[PDB]
Order: structure tokens, then C-alpha cells, then sequence
């Protein structure tokens, strides 16, 4: 029966075309297992300057392994990940990570942009039990009065780890749509492994976006879903104003080493607690302290350093596309205009204005790292007018 | 365009484009100008612990 | 001890011979062949900076510039960078061009240098005999098997060849090497010791050694010539040579040519002649370490899982061979699967002594793509196994001699222990039991400061 | 005032003893020991050294075997 | 007001000089600096397992009711009070 | 271990070169790629393993001077690793014909890029932007040609000798944001102007 039936399982899947060539087309189809879901972009709109949440499902869901020995252990690892990514493509903005843990909400880190302190505490809640279940309306409590005395000129999106258990909180959160729908506060929760109607519907009255935990590169899929500021919903704001650019400081402009270090408890800045020798200048406190391109806290105000925040998204909106032909126009002498080679894996690859071949080394090059056709150089800015 | 665009390929020109140690000397110069800034208080500090 | 000098010595090489003999010795080994001779074989980046100067200084430049190039970070450094490049002798330190010493090449290697950095049609550039590809009459791949088995029927023949050497007079320097010897009836071309030492090596820079100690065995030829040449045979291949090799001759440039594909490295036709060729692999010859590239044959990962060797693959016999030294009793089927011994793989270094990094080195090279996948180290027994082999040679040591009694009083026998020491016959003093060490070698000496001791009561 | 004259042999104390074994179970009259200390050093009339590098671990293995 | 002043003494270190250099008044002290974390600092003491209680703890309130014959009084909500807070 | 590539960007502006000849000066475009090809070689001094990328900046393209990209290395592509059984230029080399090599195919090619003269695009100065990226897309299939136990050190080579043109600021900024996510150290030696712009950079 089943010493059989446990073993016709095995029957075909061991077996292929026989004779020659065994055990071949096998990998054929593990390559054709392959090829998901690529990129589906090509937005407008909103996405500027988020003010993100980390909420945090701490639960007895994670002494499931199920992908890894922890499913914390699949969360929090890539977070640090996701945290880095978050500041390399989106610096303008700041994650409040707030942790649930025994049906009560932690602000474990403040609302802030600072990566190592971010990154430490995600390497302190490496050791976290998750003993109790979890309260999103003590997450929400946190979410709602810290956001509150946050301008209307903010972006107001929160991400949720949710461990898909129930939603173990009173006081009447199918109540809080109508709070914080009117607080144009948007909510994105994720799902681990599975689904909560009540939070599906949480996100569907919210326009923030829903979805389930499939595997560990589907984890990481909507995390990198989620790295793009996304087109909110319309009426949050236009413009956001005092941005201060700063000055750094060599402390060896005119007089040479007359102060023996630039932090002791009277200089203007001098903010966190440690010793400093000057090294920048905001313009409304004059506040010299250790260089952060975030804001401050005495002149309050954004300390802005463009070439870093106001270039990152200032390409990463207006992209084109490709096209793909598996035919043989042999431009070049059967080359690319990139990286000029050949394998010819039938993905001839041409721009859609400048109408260059490129490889898929060279269209992954573009589409994750350069964001942009270089053979549009030379093609649009020559008769550029 | 035209005229240098023999002067390149040819290299004899192009082979002694190198012995001036007429200009080795003012480069070794402002090399060995600021490889000694000097008089900066080099102790700038041991003041400020108190 | 046991030597290990004879192993490495890869920028003596180009120092210990060169300093070992005359500047104008080695101002012959300022052929424009010998100028990429000298950066490679040295590897430092520090002085591989103060060279890059020299094309554009043709002036001395002061030596305390050079000696504040680089501030605090690293002046040891910058010193054992520099010495070494003096103890080149390439440098000239000139006495007071302005006032102080301020250092300089020697210009005769920055002639020879210039020519091989920019511009020159000269004799080794080009108008003479220097390289000639006309028509394909022969492939490398091909060659490349002369390449391979030259060296097999080098290294097989060190070990032992049921099939045969070529006929050469080199047996009677590697027998003379050391690595080979031979006793008089017959003279069976075995291993001393030292060829089994070089079976565990994998570089042709030792064959390079014998080849610079070739000229050595009282030969009155071109040791100029031949390492001239022996840049000249590092121009990876690709030439046969309208004979461009006679048309560039000399007299130990064709003889020791005919040992060159009895090293095998040239390939010579009928009458030993016609053509030239260089074989593809040269690069091993400079880099003298293990290297990436040194895989000869890539059989497979290993494991030494649970300490019982572990692994398949039917090579070859010679390394079934380089286990036939090393694991039988309990030898498998096709796979070969020796079991394992911590007694009788260690009683197979007795008559090496300890093989402690020669096992590490062919823990990387038993099957060579092992590290492509595995953990970086693999073994935390094999090294102990090692470990107790090196303290069991230890306690082995041996040497010559005599003995004496009776040293009677306490303070007149730590004078005498004074006398075997200076003269280096006594290794060590047993002072508190009174017994003292000597060599035959000084047995006059000693004997003569005794009998002044015995005099002066 | 002795030339003496000898081999010189480092081991750890659990050998630098046996040797005194080894000198009793000498065949010939002792000449591997003359006399022995606290510090591991020792001096041996140099005839077998080198039959002892291979004569004494032939032995010890032996020995302990039965 | 006054157990946050003495429960944490780094703003009651901040708090002393200006009473010690009689920088600011005590009504002046809580007149600009807290007036926001009166909802954020105070939304500690008020949820404590989820207020206005209906189902987060109902679910444990009866595998948790009993551990031995005195296994009760943990610390504030233990294994008791929360079972008040609904009768 | 490892490989140690080099990457060199050139100013080429035959505007500015031309320039360069217009006071007819004792250091002209021909004095100053010789210098920079036999810094590209000072580089292979260094180790064998050491491997070059040059471009230069043309009014209408950036061609790779070095590798190539014509008959002499279309089917040539170096000799160390993946080889063409290619015997003449397979066969000289050792310090003075890997240069030789090397030498042909930069002036073959500005030979192409000093031919063409015929500028009609509104002054299309130099187009450093577009031109660094070619090279960090062949560098990546670099990265992807051997890398097993295989360090890509690639170091960047900028050369300023004109004015900066006036491309996409965006465009500028990017690709050196995009380089600090490649962690390749960029270095630039100006001529004429300062460019307070790619000093930033
Ligand atoms: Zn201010
Ligand atoms: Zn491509
Ligand atoms: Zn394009």
C-alpha cells in the first residue's frame, strides 16, 4: 500500500529520458523553476521623506522554525539588511522601531535615522523571548502620539512584523480606521506564513499594503517591495520648509588649535555625549557637533546635506525601460554596448530611445545599480535643448 | 585635430616627453613643502581634561 | 637539524647569489633580458615606488626625503623596505652632492630599465633574432603535454620508472644534487632525501636552482647567458622561430638548449634545431609559493571527516604512488579509499621526519578542488597528528664524541664550560651534574685550554 | 678539567628518566648516561644515536603493549 | 510630577540646577518641558497588559488561574487582578 | 593575493588639446597620453596579475582605448586566461611587449577620435558621466569573470585636463553614489580648472 505509495513519489520523479542523457532535463527544469517576478514599477505621485514604523510581533509564533531556527532569526537578520538598504536609497526619512512583546507596545528605538543605533538594538533583540501575544492597539497608541506632533508636511506610513497569530488587544482597533484614516496615517502590514482577515481588512481601509511570508527570498521580495517610498494617498503636502544646509568645519580656518576640543557643554552643538574637535556647522543654532545630515534638536530644524539625500531620490523616480528580442541584429561585432561581450542567452537587450544591446550583466547593472541608460549619454544631452 | 593627430602615433616625440629633471626638482619641491607643515601646536590639547 | 632553505629561497635567489658575487658580476646581470628579473623576484610595494622615480630622476635625490616619505605608520616598514633594495647594490648613496648624502640608482640598470619602460627597437627589442611565428606547424595544447610529461618522466623517474628516463647526463647532477644519488654498482638513480622534498614541492624554480648550479659543477660558460636566457625562455609561448633561436646563438645558448627539452621547456625537431619553443608554463617558475594555479590535475574535494581519509577519485598511479608512501594496509577498491593510522602514516614520516605543513600542503593538493565549497580548515587531528611526530623527532636528535671523568671542584668546572662554548663545540652547559660537551671536530683545542687548567692548579 | 664530550638531548622529564632505563637495560656497559639533573639535559657516548632515534620508540611502544 | 523627578535621575539631575543655579520655577518646569510625552511617558502605567481588557488576556485567564495552593501575587496584574477587571 | 585592476578615465579635449596647442606649449596632447600609457603600464609592473581599463573622452563617444575594440583584439580579447590560440601577439610579452601591445591600440584608436572633427553637435564638451559607467559594467562582468578566492581590487583613474561640460547634474552625482555603493576608490588629477563639482565627488 503505502511502502509502495511512499515510493511512486519517487518513480517518476527519479526517472527522465532514458538510454543517453540521463538525468538532464531534470536541471532543465530547475532552471524553468526560475525567472520571478522582476520588477512591475513605473509610478508617480507620492513617496518623499517617510517616517517609518517598525512594529514588531512578539509572540510564541517565533519558537515555529519554519524557516529558520527562529522566525525572528529569518526577521531580524534581514532588517539590519533592510535597514542599511532603507539609508542607502532613502536618507530623507526615519524608522521608529517599536517592538510588541507581552500585550504592551516598546518604542524600542526612537523615531531617527542613526544606523548603528538602529542596528545594535536589532543585534539586542537578537536575544528576546516573545514571551506573551501580541497588542497591536498599544503599537498603534505609540504610532498615533508620537506621529501626531509630527507635521501634516510628513510622510506617515508603518511597517508591521506581524507573526499572523490573533490580533490580541481590545478597545475597539476596528474603531481606529476612522482615527487614523482621518490622521492620514498609512499602515502596511506582512503577514508570517499566513493571514489575519481583520488585519487584511486593517490595510485594505488603509491604502497601506498587505501581504504573506512565502519563503526567505519572498521575504526579502517585499521588503525590497517596500524600500521604494510609495504613492500614498493624495492631500499630505507639498512642501516642507527650513531645510538648513550646513557648513562642515575644519576647526584650522584662522586660528590655529586654539580650542583644545570643540565640545565642552558651552559651544553651540556639542549635542551627544562624547568629545569633539569640530567638524560641521548648522545655520540656525550655529550648532557645531558630529556630523549627521538629519536634523537637530535646538534649531530644530533639518539639517539637510544634499549630495547625498536630495541626489537619492532624485534619480530614482525617472526611469525608462528596456526591451528584450532574442533575434541577431549583431550590433557591434556581436557585442554590447556596455560591458562588450557575447554569450547570446536569446536576451538581446535594446533601450527604448537610444536603442543600445546590452547583457543581462549589463541590464541588472543598469536596473539595481547604475538606475539609468548610459547610452542615453551621448544621445540626450548632445541635442539636449 | 589634424595636426597632432600624426604627432601622437609617431612617439619619437613621444619617446622623450619624460627626461625634464628641471621640472623633477620643483616637484619634488611643493612634495617636500608639504611633507613639513611646521608651528601649529602640535600639543593642542592637555588643558582640556580640566 | 634538517635543512629548509633548500625549499623557498625565492628573493635570495636574486640576492644571496648576487650579493654573493661581484658588482661587475652582477652588472653582467644588467642585461636588458635581466631588467624584469629584478622587480618581480622582489615583491615589496614600498620599494616598488622608490624605483618609479628613477625614470624621471636622473638626480640624486636627498636621502632624508625619501627617509620622511613615509611618517610614523610603519617606519620598520619602510626600513626593511629599503635596505634590502640597497642590498641590491642597484643604489649608489653619493656623499655630499649638496651638502649631504642624497641617493641614486646605478644608471647602467637605469639604461637598461629605460628601454624596457618606453621606446627602443634594441637587441632584445627587436633587430637581431628575437621571435618569429611564420606559418602553424605545431599547437600548444599539444606541447602542453610535452609539458606535462616532462615533468612526469622527471618526477617519476626521481621515484622510479617502470618505463625509462631519456638518456641524460642530468641524473649525474641530480644524483650529484643531492635530491637523487647512486650507489657505485649500477647506479640506481634513487632519492637521497631531497628530491622526495621537491616530489612535495611543484615549481620548476628548484629545476631553475640546479640550472643556475648547472654552470656550478666547474663549467666556464654564460651564467650571464643562461639567465639572461632564463628570462628569455619567460615569454609564455607562441613562437616557433624561423631557427630564430641559431640566429640569436651562442655556444651554451644551443648546447644547454639540447638539456631545455631534456627539461623538457623547449621543444627541439630534427637535428635538435629549425625552430625554437618556449612552453606555456613559465608563470609557476617566478611565483614560488603554493598558488591557485598550482592544481596540476583537478580531481575532486576531499573530507578527512572522523579522521579516516575520507575521499575517491581514481587518479593516476602517482598519486596513488604519493599514497603508496602513504596509506596501504586496508586499501579499497576503484575509489582510492586507504583507511586510516595514527600509527603507521606516522611511522611513513620516520624516514621524513615531520611533514607538519607538507601534510597541510597536501591536505590542499590530495584532491584539489576541496576548498571551493568546504570550511578553511578541514582537520583538527591530522595537525595533532603532526604535533606528536615533531616532539618524537625532537627527542631523535643526534651527534659524535667521547667521554671523561672525575670534574672534582665545583667553581674550576664552569670555567672550562666557557672554552666548548666560544669555540661552538659545546651546545649547552650541565652545570649543576658536572658534565660537559665537546665535538672530535675541536678535540685538539679543548684538550690544549685542559692541560693549561691542569697547569695553572 | 675534563674534556668529557657527549650528545646533548632535549626531551621532556618523562624521557629525560627512562633513559637511566635505558642505560640499565643497556647490552653494553652504560655509555648512553653518564649522569643526569634536575633540567631535562643528558650526554651519551654518540655510537647508536642513531639506531636510539629509531631504537627507543621501537620500545617504549613495545613495553607498553604488554 | 514628583515620582517622575525622583524615579530618574538624570532629569532630576537636570532638574536640580535649576533649583541649584535657580535657573526656572517648578511651575515653570512643567510648563515647556513635557507637553507631549504627558500622552507618550504616561502610556506606560495605563495599558499594562492591554486596558479596557476584553480579549487579550481572556484567552490566559483560565490556564492561568492556578499554579499551586499560594502560587499567586506575581506583581501587579500576576494572576488575579485582571480577573476583577472584567466582573 | 589578489588581481589589482586599474581603471583610468582621460580628458581628451581636442578643443582644450587643440588648445593645448594653441600657445604652443612645451607639454602637448602627444607629451601627455605617453606619460599616461606608461603609467597604465606602471601599473603591470607591478605583478603580472594586474589588469588596465583606459577611455578617454571624445565629443561624440567614449571608446574603449584599452582593452580594444578593433581586429587586433576583436579576436585577441589578452592573453592570460580564456586564450585565443592566437600565436603573434600571443607570443612576445615580458614587461616591454605587453606595452607594445597596448601602445598600437590607444594611438590606432585616438588616430579614430582625432579623425573625427567634425563637430556639428552644439559643442558637446566632455562626457565624463556616460563614460564612467563603461567601465563599471565591464568591470562587474570583470567581477564575474573569476572572483573565486579572486579579489577584484579595481581603482579608478579620473584625469581632468579641460572644463567640465554641461551635462545632467543628476546624472553627475549619481554614478559616484552609485560608486560609494561599489566601494572602488576613485582619484582625479585636474589640469586647467578646478571642478568644485567632481572635487565633491
Ligand atoms: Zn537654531
Ligand atoms: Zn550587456
Ligand atoms: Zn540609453
Amino acid at each position: 500500500r503505502w511502502e509502495g505509495g511512499y515510493e511512486r513519489t519517487w518513480e517518476i520523479l527519479k526517472e527522465d529520458e532514458s538510454g543517453s542523457l540521463k538525468a538532464t532535463i531534470e536541471d532543465i527544469l530547475f532552471k524553468a523553476k526560475r525567472k520571478r517576478v522582476f520588477e512591475h514599477h513605473g509610478q508617480v505621485r507620492l513617496g518623499m521623506m517617510r517616517h517609518l514604523y517598525v512594529v514588531v510581533d512578539g509572540s510564541r509564533t517565533m519558537e515555529d522554525q519554519d524557516l529558520k531556527p527562529n522566525r525572528l532569526t529569518c526577521t531580524l537578520k534581514l532588517l539590519e539588511y533592510f535597514v542599511e538598504e532603507y539609508f542607502d536609497q532613502n536618507p530623507i526619512s526615519q524608522i521608529g522601531i517599536i517592538v510588541t512583546k507581552s500585550k504592551r507596545a516598546e518604542k524600542l528605538t526612537e523615531l531617527s535615522g542613526n544606523p548603528r543605533k538602529h542596528i545594535t538594538s536589532l543585534k539586542k533583540a537578537v536575544d528576546m523571548t516573545c514571551h506573551g501575544e501580541p497588542s497591536l492597539y498599544n503599537s498603534l497608541s505609540i504610532a498615533m502620539q508620537t506621529l501626531k506632533h509630527m507635521p501634516g508636511h510628513t510622510s506617515r506610513e508603518v511597517l508591521i512584523i506581524f507573526s499572523s497569530l490573533t490580533t490580541c488587544d481590545p478597545s475597539n482597533i476596528y474603531d481606529l480606521i476612522k482615527t487614523l484614516k482621518a490622521a492620514k496615517i498609512r499602515v502596511s502590514v506582512i503577514g508570517l506564513s499566513a493571514e489575519v482577515r481583520v488585519c487584511t481588512v486593517l490595510a485594505r481601509e488603509t491604502g497601506g499594503t498587505y501581504h504573506v511570508i512565502l519563503d526567505e527570498s519572498h521575504y526579502k521580495e517585499l521588503l525590497t517591495h517596500h524600500v521604494s517610498p510609495p504613492p500614498a494617498s493624495s492631500s499630505s503636502e507639498c512642501s516642507l520648509i527650513r531645510m538648513g544646509f550646513p557648513q562642515h568645519t575644519i576647526a584650522s580656518l584662522s586660528d590655529q588649535d586654539a580650542k583644545p576640543s570643540f565640545s565642552m557643554a558651552h559651544l553651540d552643538g556639542n549635542t551627544e555625549p562624547g568629545l569633539t574637535l569640530g567638524g560641521y556647522f548648522c545655520p540656525q543654532c550655529r550648532a557645531k557637533y558630529c556630523e549627521l545630515p538629519v536634523e537637530c534638536k535646538i534649531c530644530g530644524l533639518t539639517l539637510v546635506s544634499a549630495p547625498h539625500l536630495a541626489r537619492s531620490y532624485h534619480h530614482l523616480f525617472p526611469l525608462d525601460a528596456f526591451q528584450e528580442i532574442p533575434l541577431e541584429e549583431y550590433n557591434g561585432e556581436r557585442f554590447c554596448y556596455g560591458c562588450q561581450g557575447e554569450l547570446k542567452d536569446q536576451h538581446v537587450y535594446v533601450c527604448a530611445v537610444c536603442q543600445n544591446v546590452f547583457c543581462v550583466d549589463c541590464d541588472v547593472f543598469v536596473h539595481d545599480s547604475l538606475h539609468c541608460c548610459p547610452g542615453c549619454i551621448h544621445k540626450i544631452p548632445a541635442p539636449s535643448g | 585635430i589634424i595636426n597632432s593627430f600624426q604627432s601622437i602615433r609617431q612617439e619619437m616625440e613621444a619617446y622623450t616627453p619624460k627626461l625634464t629633471q628641471v621640472l623633477s626638482s620643483s616637484a619634488a619641491s611643493s612634495t617636500i613643502t608639504a611633507l613639513s607643515p611646521g608651528g601649529a601646536l602640535m600639543q593642542g590639547g592637555t588643558q582640556q581634561a580640566i | 637539524s634538517r635543512g629548509l632553505n633548500r625549499v623557498h629561497l625565492q628573493c635570495r635567489n636574486l640576492q644571496e647569489f648576487l650579493g654573493g658575487l661581484s658588482p661587475g658580476v652582477l652588472d653582467r646581470l644588467y642585461g636588458h633580458p635581466a631588467t624584469c628579473l629584478a622587480v618581480f623576484r622582489e615583491l615589496p610595494s614600498l620599494a616598488k615606488n622608490w624605483v618609479m622615480r628613477m625614470l624621471f630622476l636622473e638626480q640624486p635625490l636627498p636621502q632624508a626625503a625619501v627617509a620622511l616619505w613615509v611618517k610614523k605608520e610603519f617606519s620598520k616598514a619602510q626600513e626593511e623596505s629599503t635596505g634590502l633594495l640597497s642590498g641590491l647594490r642597484i643604489w649608489h648613496t653619493q656623499l655630499l652632492p649638496g651638502g649631504l648624502q642624497g641617493l641614486i640608482l646605478n644608471p647602467i640598470f637605469r639604461q637598461n630599465l629605460r628601454i624596457a619602460l618606453l621606446g627602443g627597437g634594441k637587441a632584445w627589442s627587436d633587430d637581431t633574432s628575437q621571435l618569429g611565428p611564420d606559418k602553424h606547424a605545431r599547437d600548444v595544447p599539444s606541447l602542453d603535454k610535452y609539458a606535462e610529461e616532462r615533468w612526469e618522466v622527471v618526477l617519476h623517474f626521481m621515484v622510479g620508472s617502470p618505463s625509462a628516463a631519456v638518456s641524460q647526463d642530468l641524473a649525474q647532477l641530480l644524483s650529484q644534487a643531492g635530491l637523487m644519488k647512486s650507489t657505485e654498482p649500477g647506479e640506481p638513480p634513487c632519492i637521497t632525501s631531497a628530491g622526495f622534498q621537491f616530489l612535495l614541492l611543484d615549481t620548476p624554480a628548484q629545476l631553475w636552482y640546479f640550472m643556475l648550479q648547472y654552470l656550478q659543477t666547474a663549467q666556464s660558460r654564460g651564467m650571464d647567458l643562461v639567465e639572461i636566457l632564463s628570462f628569455l625562455f619567460q615569454l609564455s609561448f607562441s613562437t616557433l622561430g624561423k631557427d630564430y633561436s641559431v640566429e640569436g646563438m651562442s655556444d651554451s645558448l644551443l648546447n644547454f638548449l639540447q638539456h631545455l627539452r631534456e627539461f623538457g621547456l623547449v621543444f627541439q625537431r630534427k637535428r635538435k634545431s629549425r625552430r625554437y619553443y618556449p612552453t606555456r608554463l613559465a608563470i609557476n617558475l617566478s611565483s614560488g609559493v603554493s598558488g591557485a594555479g598550482g592544481t596540476v590535475h583537478q580531481p575532486g574535494f576531499i573530507v578527512v571527516e572522523t579522521n579516516y581519509r575520507l575521499y575517491a577519485y581514481t587518479e593516476s598511479e602517482l598519486q596513488i604512488a604519493l599514497i603508496a608512501l602513504f596509506s596501504e594496509m586496508l586499501y579499497r577498491f576503484p575509489n582510492m579509499v586507504v583507511a586510516q593510522v595514527t600509527r603507521e602514516s606516522v611511522q611513513q614520516a620516520i624516514a621524513s621526519g615531520i611533514t607538519a605543513q607538507q601534510i597541510i600542503h597536501f591536505l590542499r593538493t590530495r584532491a584539489h578542488p576541496v576548498m571551493l565549497k568546504q570550511t578553511p580548515v578541514l582537520p583538527p587531528t591530522i595537525t595533532d597528528q603532526i604535533r606528536l611526530w615533531e616532539l618524537e623527532r625532537d627527542r631523535l636528535r643526534f651527534t659524535e664524541g667521547v667521554l671523561y671523568n672525575q670534574f672534582l671542584s665545583q667553581v674550576d668546572f664552569e670555567l672550562l664550560l666557557a672554552h666548548a662554548r666560544e669555540l661552538g663545540v659545546l651546545v649547552f652547559e650541565n652545570s649543576a651534574k658536572r658534565l660537559m660537551v665537546v665535538t672530535p671536530a675541536g678535540h685538539s683545542d679543548v684538550k690544549r685550554f685542559w692541560k693549561r687548567q691542569k697547569h695553572s692548579s | 678539567v675534563n674534556v668529557l664530550k657527549g650528545v646533548l638531548i632535549e626531551c621532556d622529564p618523562a624521557m629525560k628518566q627512562f633513559l637511566l632505563y635505558l642505560d640499565e637495560s643497556n647490552a653494553l656497559g652504560k655509555k648512553f648516561i653518564i649522569q643526569d639533573i634536575d633540567d631535562t639535559h643528558v650526554f651519551v657516548i654518540a655510537e647508536l644515536v642513531n639506531v636510539l632515534q629509531e631504537r627507543v620508540g621501537e620500545l617504549m611502544d613495545q613495553n607498553a603493549f604488554s | 510630577k514628583n515620582r517622575m523627578l525622583q524615579e530618574d535621575p538624570v532629569l532630576f539631575q537636570l532638574y536640580k540646577d535649576l533649583v541649584v543655579s535657580q535657573v526656572i520655577s517648578a511651575e515653570e518646569f512643567w510648563a515647556n518641558r513635557l507637553n507631549v510625552n504627558a500622552t507618550d511617558s504616561s502610556s506606560t502605567s495605563n495599558h499594562k497588559q492591554d486596558v479596557g481588557i476584553s480579549a487579550a488576556f481572556l484567552a490566559d485567564v483560565r490556564p492561568q488561574t492556578d499554579g499551586c495552593n499560594g502560587l499567586r501575587y506575581n506583581l501587579t496584574s500576576d494572576i488575579i487582578e485582571s480577573i476583577f477587571r472584567t466582573y | 593575493d589578489e588581481l589589482n585592476l586599474l581603471v583610468i578615465v582621460v580628458d581628451a579635449n581636442p578643443i582644450w588639446w587643440g588648445k593645448q596647442a594653441l600657445k604652443e606649449s612645451q607639454f602637448t596632447l602627444s607629451k601627455c597620453i605617453d606619460a599616461v600609457m606608461v603609467l597604465g603600464n606602471s601599473h603591470l609592473f607591478m605583478n603580472r596579475s594586474n589588469k588596465l581599463a583606459v577611455i578617454a573622452s571624445h565629443i561624440q563617444e567614449s571608446r574603449f582605448l584599452y582593452p580594444g575594440k578593433n581586429g587586433r583584439l576583436g579576436d585577441f580579447f589578452g592573453d592570460p586566461g580564456n586564450p585565443p590560440e592566437f600565436n603573434p601577439s600571443g607570443s612576445k610579452d615580458g614587461k616591454y611587449e605587453l606595452l607594445t601591445s597596448a601602445n598600437e591600440v590607444i594611438v590606432e584608436e585616438i588616430k579614430d577620435l582625432m579623425t573625427k572633427s567634425d563637430i556639428k553637435g552644439q559643442h558637446t564638451e566632455t562626457l565624463l558621466a556616460g563614460s564612467l559607467a563603461k567601465a563599471l559594467c565591464y568591470i562587474h562582468r570583470m567581477n564575474k569573470e573569476v572572483k573565486d578566492n579572486q579579489e577584484m581590487k579595481s581603482r579608478i583613474l579620473v584625469i581632468k585636463a579641460a572644463e567640465d561640460s554641461a551635462l545632467q547634474y543628476m546624472n553627475f552625482m549619481n554614478v559616484i553614489f552609485a560608486a560609494q555603493k561599489q566601494n572602488i576608490l576613485i582619484d582625479a588629477c585636474v589640469l586647467d580648472s578646478d571642478s568644485g563639482l567632481l572635487q565633491q565627488a
